[PDB]
């Protein structure tokens, strides 16, 4: 079975930085997208950042220039280096893996989530 | 179980005859015509009720073969109610002949 | 044999109509399934559905009755409809290949580039090309051979054999089958290459610690890629190979085989629902649609 293990979140001061990290264990197809989504309280889940296996990336506008997504060249692990945090960034952050192994459709894996609270 | 046909008996034995008749046009001189002889014997017993095997020597009875346009031998003409339903030409094994009959008989 | 041959044709119609109706129902009824890829699947399902409803049934009769019973105008129209839907089916498989290739290998470039309105134009193009390869030449007699034996079947309303000149059978076969086949080969080979190269980078990254092997996901992806190209090629290649052979030395392949190869291609329209609608969301939809 595939499992996503999230770490690196918690409490932090405004202007500070966190480094999220999601280690995917199990069989994942070499072509995939690892990403981070987030759900602020009483809002809808939005994309934060995503990185394709090839190397290309995609960021939401709210976090452009501040956050940076990268991934481990060896294993299936994806990092989100969050700098210059604001109180608006406070949310439950979810790891996500879109697997392309069936070719015609994509299969999704979601992590349980990890809290990130940014105080003023 | 095999009927051994003449020129004269051909009308009564094949054209007027009930059910399916498998006619073999053979000659004593042809080697290919002999290769199927022991195979046709087994077909006569194995397809009792479904078919009637018949044999006509072309040396003995040269009148019948021109009427149906026989070029080579052996030629197997399957007859159904006085009409030729299908044709097979040249020699065969037991399995090749069975597929020809099985397909042609079960309509 | 001929009793079993007619019973076989019956389920071919049933499998096509059942299958393709079920897909179109699932996409139209489920908001979740109305994705961009499934827009192309809808085009495919429509083409295969028209093959099941109108094309294959009239063809079945022609094999059983041994003759065309609906006259020369409807022979032409049925043939035009046949060519159109086979062309739209195969050209849509080629578009799906390209769509998936871009969605897998360049997912971010694909999202901005491939809009819904750009997809609608691609779909409309496929059907327009299909119409111009089929109705335009067949109804206006451009497809006609000059040979006297061909001219006997064109005058006889009981005869509805598929006989063409050289140019049409070459140009029609290339546009409807061979160009789509090559694109599909090229495109899906680049999916295999991109995957193979990606494993090579992962091996390089490890600093000589591990060598990756084909996991459960990679064997399934390669098996899936085999079904796609294998079934498509098995079902239509024999027919389209023989269709060009007939243009040159027509006596070489028998008529009964060329007909049988055409039935194999009709069977493709039953296979496409099974190959391209295996997603979790499709499976949920199918269960909901069958109570
Ligand atoms: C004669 C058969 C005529 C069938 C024509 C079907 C057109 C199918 C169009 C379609 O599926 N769309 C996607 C929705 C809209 C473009
Ligand atoms: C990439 C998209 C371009 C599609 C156009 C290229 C392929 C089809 C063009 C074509 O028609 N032919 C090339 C295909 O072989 C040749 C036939 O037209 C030819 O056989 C006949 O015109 C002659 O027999 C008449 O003397
Ligand atoms: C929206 C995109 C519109 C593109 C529409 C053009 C379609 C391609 C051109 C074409 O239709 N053919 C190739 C042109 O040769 C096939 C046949 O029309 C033609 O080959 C036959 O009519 C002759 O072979 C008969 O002697
Ligand atoms: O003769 C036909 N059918 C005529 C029409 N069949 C045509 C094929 O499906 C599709 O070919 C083409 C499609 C697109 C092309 O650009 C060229 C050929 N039958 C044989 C008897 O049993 C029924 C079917
Ligand atoms: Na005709």
């Amino acid at each position: 079975q595939v499992q996503l293990q999230e770490s690196g979140g918690g409490l932090v001061q405004a202007g500070g930085s966190l480094r999220l990290s999601c280690a995917a264990s199990g069989s994942i197809f070499a072509l995939n997208i690892m990403g981070w989504y987030r759900q602020a309280p009483g809002k809808q889940r939005e994309l934060v950042a995503a990185i394709h296996s090839g190397g290309t990336t995609n960021y939401a506008n709210s976090v452009k220039g501040r956050f940076t997504i990268s991934r481990d060249n060896a294993a299936n692990t994806v990092y989100l280096q969050m700098n210059s945090l604001k109180p608006e960034d406070t949310a439950v952050y979810y790891c996500n893996v879109k697997d392309f192994g069936a070719i015609i459709y994509d299969y999704d894996y979601w992590g349980q989530g990890t809290q990130v609270t940014v105080s003023s | 179980k095999i009927i051994h046909l003449t020129d004269d008996s051909f009308d009564t034995d094949v054209l007027k005859a009930d059910g399916a008749i498998l006619v073999d046009f053979w000659a004593e001189w042809s080697g290919p015509s002999k290769m199927i002889a022991p195979i046709l014997d087994e077909i006569a017993d194995e397809y009792q009720g479904k078919l009637t095997v018949a044999k006509l020597n072309i040396d003995q009875n040269p009148g019948t073969a021109p009427k149906y346009g026989i070029r080579g031998i052996p030629t197997l003409l399957l007859f159904k109610n006085g009409e030729v339903a299908a044709t097979k030409v040249g020699a065969l094994s037991k399995g090749q002949l069975k597929e020809f009959l099985d397909a042609n008989l079960a309509e | 044999a001929a009793k079993v041959m007619s019973l076989l044709m019956a389920l071919v119609v049933l499998l096509i109509v059942a299958g393709n109706v079920l897909v179109i129902a699932a996409i139209g009824s489920t908001q979740r399934l109305q994705t961009l890829t499934n827009l192309f699947i809808t085009s495919l399902a429509c083409a295969d559905l028209v093959v099941g409803l109108l094309v294959v049934p009239f063809g079945a009769t022609l094999v059983v009755r041994g003759t065309w019973l609906w006259g020369s105008f409807l022979c032409e129209l049925w043939t035009s409809l046949d060519v159109l839907c086979v062309t739209a089916s195969i050209e849509t498989l080629c578009v799906i290949a390209i769509d998936r290739y871009l969605a897998i290998t360049s997912p971010f470039r694909y999202q901005s580039l491939m809009t819904r309105a750009r997809a609608k134009v691609i779909i409309c193009t496929v059907w327009a090309i299909s119409a111009l390869v089929s109705f335009l030449p067949i109804m206006m007699h451009w497809w006609r051979d000059e040979d006297p034996q061909a001219l006997k079947c064109y005058q006889d309303p009981g005869c509805c054999d598929f006989v063409t000149n050289r140019a049409y059978a070459i140009a029609s076969s290339i546009i409807s089958f061979y160009i789509p086949l090559l694109i599909m080969i090229f495109v899906y080979l680049r999916v295999y290459r991109e995957a193979k190269e990606q494993i090579r980078k992962i091996d390089r990254a490890s600093k000589r610690k591990t060598s990756r092997v084909m996991a459960m996901k990679e064997h399934k992806a390669l098996k899936t890629l085999g079904i796609i190209m294998g079934v498509f090629t098995l079902c239509w290649l024999p027919f389209f190979l023989v269709n060009i052979v007939n243009v040159f030395n027509r006596d070489l392949v028998p008529d009964w085989l060329f007909v049988a190869f055409n039935w194999l291609g009709y069977a493709n329209s039953a296979m496409n629902p099974i190959i391209y609608c295996r997603s979790p969301d499709f499976r949920k939809a199918f269960k909901r649609l069958l109570a």
